């Protein structure tokens, strides 16, 4: 149905419906419960710092870096108080309203909501549904504070956290169990995001400009979409040559990251690799279709109706049913769906449709990030037009995003809190 | 003491490794009567996606409520920091060292432009300039208070004229890119137009990479006893698959071009942008110093329009960058069409010959079941493999200015 974004404050009481105490997948059941807010069906916002896999001290600017590709900005006091956590929620609500304000973004969202993870894993027998895995189920606490622990399970598609140590490094992480990823095997799994709306990336087309946070969020939501469909597969990556001094160092770049950006970048992935991915994705779907024809019981939950979820997955992966009830893959349906998911929803295609300026390539030079003064101020940023507000004379030629023209929309960032990976080039003499 | 220049990792050259590109073209292919071609267009029309009913959710979303999670088995990733500094040692004087020679510390007030690169590295009050020595000496001349406005107007005017130097043999060429960066091979040394007229775009490249061009693997056609139709279809399918391999090879070359050559030329474009700025920054600090020499009486007499100067300098660079973009883009496509595609065509023509021999021999082995039509199919194979699939860059890049460069070629 039509996507409805919810309204709420951080101060609002827990009602165990739209506002809950959630035990996220990486908490490992260690009793670390977070206050969670359902923004749309199957999408949750936790307005707190992402601390999973990081050390408390890592949130401080040190003589080191996490990733060599990012101008890394640290700020430990971001989202440290209730008033600040509330700003986060309302900003996320405003960005979500910007997304659904055009049909394309609305489709992206409804894809995400309805693209529920398969109730299983590679370890689950074909004849079975199993909810009792961390990539499918997440616990909510329904007990009064300081009482006998009583928990209940909910299905979730996406959980959005605030940023980790580096504010401008927005990532979408998937869930691995015993060195295997359901969101890479056709099953799909609960997706998580570390996101920050205030501190955006900067670029400059040589042939600068600050980035619209709704696009940055949509970029990440595409990753989420791939993860929920179990098509974020690993294939031969682009690896940089590091044998010479003048060569840039970076991590392996997966095709999935280049498809997601879109534009000219998919051409860096060879037709051979294109076909390898396609085949793997098809071979995963063939497994799923086989499972649905064989699934009889659900051991972990007796209240799961088998026919309901058989019909839903059929509608998720667009399987075809004959008169007897057997499911199969219609090659044309799969091809259309594959190409829509991989080459339809892209940062470039979306930017064109949303009249937002973006960087030209993934391999473009990145510049120091900027803090957006106020996203809740409709003279700066709106739901319908973002920064490029026409009644402020900012629509033409992306004037609203231009750093020279719209100087009041942004503040520059102190060099003391920026961590850039530098190469020290010495003469080798003296 | 160590003499170390600092450079951001992002300002280095990205060059994709040889292991980044699939070798799958080298594999054998089975050709059967019902074998069909596989193309994956890296594109999907956005206007269809909105209207496509086959992507709207047709079943209601189930309730979220379920049984509690008890199996907390999960892999939690661990993040540790790595040092933000990496020390390296080289005797080379590439883009980075040539760009550093165009900078100055904050402490230094009295600076002068020079044409000697080594003197610009050594003394922290000399700054390297890549414009004509006629410009350089004009930027170092001290004048009277009344002649100061005649100096500024002229020197900023001279900056524009020096930045738009372009002569000459396809498209336009900027002769001071070599002096500005010394990128690739001894670019500052000797004449740039001469060195280019000999080797072309290749001398600008910091690293010439080994191209991956696999030998396309043999086709293995299956036999069908006494079935003329399946034999003919197999020959057809083999011929259509041949086109698939040409297309694939072209994709492989492009993927290597973009991630290996075109990235270098992007850096060189960014390098020139920095150089032109550093030159305008050096000119600004020179004017600043000469202005401060005067007394309050001399300064008040002549009101300099600084609003016009910054406008003139920004526009001066803007015109120059357009010329540099034009030349460098043409170079990047030049290298594709002259040093990359023809090498692949060569190997694809080899594939054609191997396939021709394959097919004729296959026709030879089935001459009995083909009745008296074996010669007919022989010439069909002969005629078809005489026509090749031409390369078109528009398949790999949408709505671009690089296609205009490509359409210029024969
Ligand atoms: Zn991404």
């Amino acid at each position: 149905m039509p996507v409805t974004i919810n309204n709420f404050n951080y101060n609002d009481p827990i009602d165990n419906n739209n506002i809950i105490m959630m035990e996220p997948p990486f908490a490992r059941g260690t009793g670390r419960y977070y206050k969670a807010f359902k923004i749309t069906d199957r999408i949750w916002i936790i307005p707190e710092r992402y601390t999973f896999g990081y050390k408390p001290e890592d949130f401080n600017k040190s003589s080191g870096i996490f990733n060599r590709d990012v101008c890394e900005y640290y700020d430990p006091d971001y989202l440290n108080t209730n008033d600040k956590k509330n700003i986060f929620l309302q900003t996320m609500i405003k960005l979500f309203n910007r997304i659904k304000s055009k049909p394309l973004g609305e489709k992206l969202l409804e894809m995400i909501i309805n693209g529920i993870p398969y109730l299983g894993d590679r370890r689950v027998p074909l004849e079975e549904f199993n909810t009792n895995i961390a990539s499918v189920t997440v616990n909510k606490l329904i007990s009064n504070p300081g009482e006998v622990e009583r928990k209940k399970g909910i299905f979730a598609n996406l959980i959005i956290f605030g940023p980790g140590p580096v504010l401008n490094e927005n990532e979408t992480i998937d869930i691995g169990i015993q060195n295997h990823f359901a969101s890479r095997e056709g099953f799909g799994g609960i997706m998580q995001m570390k996101f920050c709306p205030e501190y955006v990336s900067v670029f400059n087309n040589v042939q600068g400009y600050f980035s619209d946070p709704a696009l940055i969020l949509m970029h990440e939501l595409i990753h989420v979409l791939h993860g929920l469909y179990g098509i974020k597969v690993d294939d031969l990556p682009i690896v940089p040559n590091e044998k010479k001094f003048f060569m840039q160092s970076t991590d392996a770049i997966q095709a999935e990251e280049l498809y997601t950006f879109g534009g000219q970048d998919p051409s860096i992935i060879t037709p051979s690799t294109d076909k390898s991915i396609y085949d793997k994705v098809l071979q995963n779907f063939r497994g799923i279709v086989d499972r649905l024809n064989k699934v009889l019981v659900c051991i972990s939950d007796p209240n799961i109706n088998i026919n309901i979820y058989k019909n839903k997955f059929k509608d998720k992966y667009k399987f075809v049913e004959d008169s007897e009830g057997k499911y199969s893959i219609d090659v044309e349906s799969f091809d259309k769906l594959y190409k829509s998911l991989m080459f339809g929803f892209t940062e470039t295609n979306i930017a064109e449709n949303y009249k937002i300026k973006t960087r030209a390539s993934y391999f473009s030079d990145s510049l120091p990030p900027v803090k957006i003064k106020n996203l809740l101020d409709n003279e700066i940023y709106t739901i319908e037009e973002g920064f490029n507000i026409s009644d402020k004379d900012m629509e033409k030629e992306y004037r609203g995003q231009n750093k020279a023209i719209n100087k009041q929309a942004y503040e520059e960032i102190s060099k003391e809190h920026l961590a850039v990976y530098k190469i020290q080039m010495c003469v080798d003499g003296i | 003491n160590l003499q170390c220049i600092d450079v951001d990792n992002e300002d280095l050259f990205f060059i994709a490794d040889k292991n980044s590109f699939s070798d799958d073209l080298s594999k054998n292919e089975r050709i059967e009567y019902n074998t069909q071609s596989n193309y994956i267009e890296n594109d999907f029309p956005i206007n269809e996606l909105i209207l496509d009913t086959d992507l709207i959710s047709k079943i209601e979303l189930p309730s979220e409520n379920t049984e509690s999670l008890t199996d907390f088995n999960v892999d939690v990733p661990v993040y540790e920091k790595q040092p933000a500094i990496k020390k390296i040692f080289t005797d080379e004087n590439t883009i980075f060292q040539y760009l550093y020679s165009q900078t100055f510390p904050l402490d230094i007030r009295d600076i002068s432009l020079t044409s000697s690169f080594d003197d610009a590295l050594l003394f922290s009050n000399k700054v390297y300039s890549f414009f004509s020595m006629d410009y350089i000496k004009t930027a170092n001349k001290v004048v009277e208070a009344g002649l100061f406005a005649g100096w500024v107007k002229q020197i900023v005017n001279d900056f524009v004229i020096e930045a738009n130097k372009s002569n000459t043999d396809i498209s336009l060429i900027v002769p001071y890119i070599g002096l500005a960066l010394n990128v690739g091979n001894e670019t500052a040394k000797g004449n740039f137009e001469n060195a280019f007229e000999i080797a072309g775009a290749s001398i600008l490249l910091e690293f010439i990479p080994e191209l991956l061009i696999p030998v396309v693997g043999a086709f293995l056609l299956e036999s069908y006893i006494d079935n003329k139709n399946k034999i003919i279809k197999t020959i057809d399918n083999a011929l259509t698959k041949r086109n698939e391999k040409w297309s694939d090879m072209y994709g492989l070359i492009v993927a290597q071009w973009l991630s290996t050559v075109n990235t270098q030329f992007y850096t060189i474009k960014e390098g020139m942008y920095k150089a032109l700025n550093y030159q305008a920054q050096a000119l600004e600090e020179i004017i600043k110093y000469r202005y401060n020499i005067y007394s309050e009486k001399e300064k008040s007499n002549i009101n300099i329009d600084f609003n016009d100067i910054n406008s003139k300098l920004n526009e001066g660079i803007n015109q120059a960058i357009d010329n540099i973009n034009n030349f460098i883009n043409g170079c990047s496509v030049s290298y594709l069409m002259k040093k990359m595609i023809p090498l692949a065509v060569e190997k694809l023509l080899d594939f054609d010959n191997t396939l021709k021999k394959n097919l004729l021999n296959y026709i030879d082995e089935n001459k009995l079941y083909l009745i008296g039509s074996a010669e007919y199919e022989k010439s069909k194979v002969n005629k078809y493999l005489k026509t090749i699939m031409p390369f078109d860059l528009s398949i790999y890049t949408n709505d671009t200015i690089l296609i205009e460069m490509f359409n210029k070629y024969n």
